[PDB]
Formats: C-alpha cells, structure tokens, sequence
C-alpha cells in the first residue's frame, strides 16, 4: 500500500521546523520534524493501520505522536493510506 | 448571558486534580463550578479545531493533493 | 495508572456544552467522565503555564529588567 | 505613576509580532501588535489599576484583552504599575 501525504500535512512539517528552529535552534528543530515523519512511516504497513484512536471525524483515525504535542490523522482510502495533517495538541 | 437550560454533569476526578482545581478557586476568588465550566467550554473548542483541521486535511486529499511519503523524507535529509 | 482516590466532582453546564461533549463520546468512543477528566487535566496543566510565564516576568521585575512604556510606543511607531 | 515593561513583556511582543506575520502578514500583524500595546497603556491611571481578575499568582492580576487572545498579567510595585507578560491564553 501506498502512504502520502495531503499538501496541508508536508506544510504542516514545514511551519513545525519554523516553530522549532526559534525555540531550539535548526539542528534540534530538524531532528525533531525526522521523529515525527519517521512515527508516521510505519502506517504503511497493514498491521498498522488501525492504530491510534478514532478521531471526532468520521472515517478519521487519530495517531497520537511520541514526544512531540502533536497527532496525525489518517485515513485509508483504496490503496492509500493518507496522513491528512501533523496537528498540535494538548496531552496529558 | 446564555438563555439556555442546564444539566449537573458528575464524574470521578483523582484527589490532586481537584486539589489544584481547589487552589485556582482560591487564588482566583472564582468557585469550582466557574473553573469546570470554563475547562470543558475550553476543552471542546480545542475538539472542534481539530476538526476543523482534519477538515481542511480531507480537502486536499479529495482533490488529489497527494504527496508520496518518499518524497516527504528526501525533502527532511532521510531517504 | 494512578494511586490516587478520586472524589465526584459535580457541576451544572448549559445543555448545548452537554450535547456537543456526548457527540465528541459518541465519536471517539470513549465515555463523559474520560473526557471530563481530559479537560479538567488539560485546563489545570493551561493554567499552570500561565503561572509559569508570570514568574519568569516578576524574575525580570524583582532584577530590575523593566522598560518604559513610551519606549515600547516608539519601537512599535506609536509615539 | 510611571508605566513599565519587563524585558520578557517586550520580547512577547516582538514574538506575537512574529506569529501574525505568517498568518496575516506585516501591515497586519503590526496593527495588532499595536493595539495590545494601546490596550495596556490605561493601566498607567490608578482608575485602572484594578482592572483585570485576580491571576493564579499572588499581588499579580491579569488583563484579560479585546480582539486578540492574550492576557496581561501585571502588578503595582511603589510608584509602578510593571507588565509582566503578554501571554497568549485560551478564551471562551
């Protein structure tokens, strides 16, 4: 199966380095966008795919991230699976 | 104000949350039910930005705004 | 987990916040008290932050680390 | 009474001057950092001087502004009136 990206999620990591690079600087801000594409990488496989929680979406599943306040919600979609945004959050 | 009705809402809180809860009430000089209200008014903003986020995320995909994961890796240095 | 006891929390809140917090339960398929301790959890961690932020200003006051107002009016092209 | 900014006020400033540029760009962005900046200036008379609710955080009170989500914790010391912060908050 095939794993992209919406145009939203690739700007999504872009505007997450520039929140970063201002708080940590650009090599730890890099890191931390390569943690985050590297979490989403393994909903490419079909064991994966039912991960995280049900969103307030319909057809929308929810992968609450590691480390960074961030989630992504995903949708399998034929062959895809789509990672529809990196978006901020608030964790407990 | 609202003109709205209300209902009494309950649930089980563990005692250090509603021991903070109780010394922002006092710090504050605004009651328990003040601070519930505001924290679930906040709460279910915040759920319905996410959904406005999704939203805009299902957009793009619907359009074909498709992007492949390999392409997203080389422009971040991983592959 | 936690090792904590937990008391019942009460409050009343206007039907509209009920409704739109038993569809976020419906959707996500997790109860009211989940999500009710989710935004009492979430507010109190909120408002700690701001007592955080205000600490770091008073250090900034307490070490004399203060500017005039007017000359905050002229950086921004006010005065 | 003389009316003064922390060091940290005056970086919250050129920081929310920086969050609304990418959103709203220049002109706009520096039109509404303007207005946080009026919005506190009436805490210069002591008729305003109680203005705000009580903070978490003793002798502090907090501002709570129009238009823009930001608070204004401050506190009179002597013969000033010192903001603390600009924070950005969480309104209903």
């Amino acid at each position: 199966m095939s794993l992209k990206w919406t145009r939203k999620a690739a700007a999504d990591l872009d505007a997450i380095y520039d929140h970063y690079v201002v708080l940590i600087g650009p090599e730890k801000a890099l890191k931390a966008v390569q943690d985050i594409v590297e979490q989403v990488k393994p909903l490419q496989q079909v064991a994966n795919q039912g991960a995280g929680r049900p969103s307030e979406v319909p057809g929308v599943r929810t992968l609450t991230l590691e480390r960074w306040p961030f989630s992504a919600p995903f949708r399998v979609k034929g062959k895809e699976i789509q990672i529809l945004r990196i978006d901020r959050v608030e964790i407990t | 104000g609202s003109h709205m009705m209300s209902t009494v809402v309950s649930f089980r809180a563990d005692d250090a949350l509603v021991a903070a809860l109780d010394e922002l009430a006092r710090a504050t000089h605004r009651d328990r039910p003040y601070h519930l209200r505001q924290a679930l008014a906040q709460y279910l903003e915040r759920q319905q930005w996410q959904v406005a986020a999704i939203d805009e995320g299902l957009a793009d995909a619907n359009a074909g705004r498709l992007l492949e994961h390999i392409e997203i890796e080389k422009r971040w240095g991983l592959q």
